[PDB]
RNA sequence: UCGGAGAGAGGCUCGGUGAAAUAGACAUGUCUGUGAAGAUGCGGACUACCUGCACCUGGACAGAAAGACCCUAUGAAGCU
RNA sequence: CGGUAGGGGAGCGUUCCGUGUUAGGGAGAAACGCGUGCGUGAGCCGCGUUGGACGAAGCGGAAGCGAGAAUGUCGGCUUGAGUAACGCAAACAUUGGUGAGAAUCCAAUGCCCCGAAAACCUAAGGGUUCCUCCGCAAGGUUCGUCCACGGAGGGUGAGU
RNA sequence: GGCCAGUGAGACGAUGGGGGAUAAGCUUCAUCGUCGAGAGGGAAACAGCCCGGAUCACCAGCUAAGGCCCCUAAAUGACC
RNA sequence: AGGGUGAAAAGAACCCCCAUCGGGGAGUGAAAUAGAACAUGAAACCGUAAGCUCUCAAGCAGUGGGAGGGGGACCAGACC
RNA sequence: UCAAACGAGGAAAGGCUUACGGUGGAUACCUAGGCACCCAGAGACGAGGAAGGGCGUAUUAAUCGACGAAAUGCUUCGGG
RNA sequence: AAGGUCACGGCGAGACGAGCCGUUUAUCAUUACGAUAGGUGUCAAGUGGAAGUGCAGUGAUGUAUGCAGCUGAGGCAUCCUAACAGACCCACAGACUUGAAC
């Protein structure tokens, strides 16, 4: 849960295929949401715009309910699923009859913000651990 | 921040120093350190060897000189140390031999008539490209895959035969340019060449 | 291999084409500005300098011959009453391609053209 | 719901490093044993035997837990400085050892089928073993062939 | 052209990721042309 | 003979929508030999960095479809 | 003490029933997932920040009783694959308008096609598809603000 | 004898023959061995050829057939 | 062919994204990861994150040995 | 400084393992609905218009049930 | 960073990637480079006498202007238009070991 950094944006399984929607999604993995927002305003794809509704109204989301910028904020993991797929009976010759499946997608989009304390030098200090769970939030490479 | 990969790499190399330990080498060597009877059960097993045991830098190096040498034979005796046979360290498994350098290519000896009747033909994959080529038109030609064409059927032609087959270093002149690590000269046990 | 084929053709056939490159170039001297794709862009960008240059000495010739080229009648005759007043000293380059953004539906790359 | 804060008690970091550099390392000496070596005959098959080492062996036709067991059969006794080369078995030998609580191996599914004459096995084996701590070695001190 | 038999998971996500891979190519030139449609005189997009 | 050029609709690229027959799993080379007597799968040698795109179809005894031809059934049926 | 066709002996598991309104169980049953455990194995036992009300063992019985095969069969989801195709080669182009969004809806101007029709009316058939407003979940081989689609209301007037 | 099954398509190798062309991995018999229903080792691979009969474990030893230059375990062993 | 949100619709007041659909807070509830596609939700299938590892390599993808590396550990020799 | 030897260390899709998700509705617990016996009973109805339907009836959508221009119901006698 | 990639204007290159040539005070002067594509101005070149007027003819038509008129995929000249605005990848002495002289 990374104590409380995070902002998950579900999404309606929209009436679009998965795959598009998986390379317009992994585009924008890992850029903040400046360079997603000047993207996604330019990106000739047609799963671009739903994307980058919900992009919109995940950062509009992460500055409402919580109280973030739209500057500090990069896209965290931007996960897209696959939803129902609707059957179509579409007839074809010599008598024959092909399913077409209409694929619908499942976007859940994450973002992350900058909560840092920034600590001063590395030393370590092992002593009083019940403020070593609050000084360490999100670091790399834990050690025992 | 550079500081962060490399001093904490400098730690990650520290604690690499404090909780692993180095591997001894086997010469002039008793069984155990008092250390190394606490740890693993490596006697009543195989000994295999790790990764300080197969370094490509501490590897013996050999000079034969092949003026007047019978071709099969010495590639057969330049095959029992590209292997590793000569080691009582052999595992089959992993690269326990040594580099052999082969002076004067041009100049080896064959018995009967290989000279006229032994061909090193070869082909590409369209028919009709089999290639007519004999002995004496490579040691005219290029002579140094002479030997390379009779050792290399010597190792066994997986992934590590063609590994070790980078350990043989043959040249055609009477000079070899390598002053790697002194390379003594190679043991024959060979009463007939 | 098309070595030396300066023909600018576009997706559609010869005659087609021709119906296309003269009213493109009508309605482009109707309104000045136009969007168009940018193959379309080139296209008008010869045949318009053509068209400018065309009565640019507003013979009855050059006229008749600008009659028969372009649509609409009363476009030709508001063109050689217009074109030597501005674009006299020009010399050639009567327009300019300026770019936009691709169209929704296709990823057409669209153009846009001035005249000047 | 915020950003949490920078927390001030005003802390001071003890940089005098001879207690942390105490507290990283340890200091643990490995127990000298003594300078010799057996190679015991077990069942059929020879151990490289030191003086304390948990082996693990065949005997469970019948030997009590925690006994204390002389296995006589030794052969190639051997020092820092010289060994004793075994004319089958070094005279009046004793490597003194602990026989421990019986155990059984890992299990070693014995599976068989042939072909599409269709047959198929599935049995397993638990091998009897009995692990054996050793304490001492003596009795070994004639015939030395140092070189 | 019936095909015989059909692919792994392995063959298939490299193919797919190729794709995908194509798809990432076509867009730091759409950060280009974004970055260079901001402030700036630039004779393009009336 | 003996092909050659040009115009369209496809084919190639981009954006949208988006199947199908088929499919034991496929980490799916060539020669040569062996084998239920025509092997990417077994043996020896040689050759091949991984992975796409566009064409061609020699093989996968390719796909279809429980061989219409041949024979068997103490089968069926039409006809004489 | 190898074993096909096959024959015999001994067992595990499943659901229900007798004991059974059993022991146990919202202090977590069955399920589902887990094992440094035990068996010759079918399997048992134990652990679960998942789940939420049933149900063991032992001693016995009865089966719609055990799955990898039947070009089996019924649902789900793959491969080919983001590949072929997008249903004549009458042909559209621009400017405005509406909108969140327009190649596609509307308006205008040119261009182009049928014109013994690709025009208008009636027989059959269909049955509400006709008209205004609203909507774009599904359908339209793309999109869509549009629709023969969805919703509400209306509409078919005979002495000839 | 009681109860109760399968099987009744065999294949190759040696010997004894017939059919053939003393041709066939051919066909039919008679005795035997193997496979079928047989693993392992030797035979490069390879049902029937040789050794050999797999209850299971061991990071145990001795051997049969066959081998002791290298790939690949053991003799670049000795003497004619 | 399509059954089972809760015990009770108590079916989400209000704010933001916004044309809707939908989503996030807040509120109801014991449970909102029980949100109307709503009860336990397994496999195939599609994914994302972490550890090790593949671009001179021939392979029914295993298994025996195990180089190097990573993780928790307590019978630290063990296990994955 | 030069020459020679080795090719580590981080290097990509992907492979494995683990964790968390989405489609999916197997498993577990049910039921709102069925199946079969036993004991009785009934197999009646209809020109006094039947079984079965069509249309319609409520203050106001569609569907089902009830009802029939006396229509989402009526008269009388009993229960409540 | 050097060097590439995208974009940009295209090609005697090309299915797509590739490749190649440009990517502007796009010379200044005494003598080889800084014209990429389009337009323009001319020159090769193709068809071949255009419109309008006059003349001859009753009229079809012929004739002079007039190798004129259109075409200009080719050559040269010309910065008139577009080569603007950018972006991104690759960085920070190149592991370990021997020998030689300095």
């Amino acid at each position: 849960p990374g104590k409380c950094d995070e902002i998950t944006t579900r999404g309606y399984s929209i009436s679009m295929s998965v795959d598009k929607a998986r390379r317009v999604i992994d585009q924008i993995r890992g850029r903040s949401y400046a360079e997603t927002l000047m993207i996604l305003e330019l990106m000739p794809y047609r799963a671009c715009y739903p994307i980058f509704k919900l992009i919109y109204s995940a950062a509009a989301n992460a500055s409402h309910n919580k109280q973030f910028n739209k500057a500090n904020l990069i896209i965290s993991k931007a996960e897209v699923n696959k939803g129902i797929t609707l059957k179509k009976v579409k007839p074809r010759a010599r008598g024959r009859s092909y399913m077409i499946k209409r694929p619908t997608c499942h976007i859940t989009i994450v973002l992350r913000d900058i909560t840092h304390f920034d600590s001063y030098d590395k030393f370590l200090e092992s002593l009083t651990p019940k403020k070593l769970i609050a000084l360490l939030g999100l670091m790399s490479t834990g050690r025992r | 921040s550079t500081k962060c990969t490399e001093e904490w790499r400098q730690l990650k190399e520290a604690v690499k120093k404090e909780f692993a330990i180095p591997h001894v080498p086997l010469d002039q060597r008793w069984m155990f350190t008092l250390e190394e009877a606490t740890g693993p059960d490596i006697w009543n097993t195989t000994w295999y060897p790790k990764s300080a045991d197969h370094v490509p830098t501490d590897k013996k190096w050999y000079v034969v000189d092949a003026t007047d040498l019978i071709l099969g034979r010495m590639a057969s005796t330049i095959a029992i140390h590209i292997r590793g046979k000569n080691l009582a360290s052999y595992t089959p498994s992993v690269d326990m031999g040594a580099f052999v350098i082969v002076v004067n290519a041009d100049k080896v000896a064959v018995s009967g008539k290989k000279r006229t009747q032994k061909l090193y033909r070869r082909h590409s994959g369209r028919p009709g490209g089999l290639k007519e080529e004999t002995f004496d038109q490579l040691q005219k030609r290029i002579p140094e895959r002479i030997i390379e064409h009779a050792v290399r059927g010597m190792l066994p032609k997986g992934r590590l035969g063609r590994y070790l087959f980078n350990h043989l270093k043959v040249y055609k002149g009477a000079e070899h340019p390598h002053q790697a690590q002194q390379p003594i000269d190679l043991p024959l046990r060979d009463k007939r060449i | 291999m098309k070595h030396g084929r300066k023909i600018h053709r576009l997706s559609r056939p010869a005659d087609q084409r021709r119906a296309l490159l003269r009213g493109l170039t009508t309605q482009l001297l109707k309104h000045g500005r136009i969007k168009t794709t940018r193959a379309k862009a080139s296209a008008m960008r010869k045949y318009v300098d053509k068209m400018i240059t065309l009565a640019k000495e507003g013979s009855l010739h050059k006229r008749r011959q600008a009659l028969g080229f372009i649509y609409e009648k009363q476009i030709v005759h508001a063109l050689f009453a217009e074109v030597p007043e501005r674009y006299g000293d020009r010399n050639g380059g009567y327009t300019r391609i300026i770019r936009t953004l691709p169209r929704r539906g296709d990823n057409a790359p669209m153009a846009y053209i001035e005249l000047v | 719901v915020l950003p949490d804060d920078f927390q001030a008690p005003e802390p001071g970091t003890p940089e005098y490093n001879d207690i942390i550099n105490q507290f990283l390392p340890k200091k643990g000496p490995p127990p000298p044993r003594e300078e010799i070596f057996a190679v015991v005959v077990i069942g059929s098959r020879q151990y490289i035997v030191i003086p304390g080492r948990w082996i693990y062996t065949q005997r469970l036709k019948g030997a009590t837990v925690n006994d204390k067991i002389v296995l006589n059969k030794v052969l190639l006794v051997g020092t820092k400085a010289s060994t004793y080369i075994g004319t089958p078995i070094v005279t009046n030998a004793a490597v003194h050892a602990v026989v421990e609580e019986q155990l059984l191996d890992d299990k070693v599914i014995v599976f068989k089928y042939k072909k599409k004459k269709n047959y198929r096995r599935n049995i397993g084996h638990r091998q009897p073993i009995t692990r054996i701590k050793i304490t001492g070695i003596t009795g070994y001190e004639d015939y030395p062939a140092s070189t | 052209a019936v095909p015989k038999k059909r692919t792994s998971i392995y063959k298939k996500r490299i193919r797919k990721n190729i794709w995908k891979k194509k798809g990432y190519w076509a867009a730091l030139k759409a950060f280009s042309l974004a970055k260079s449609l901001s402030t700036g005189n630039s004779k393009s997009f009336f």
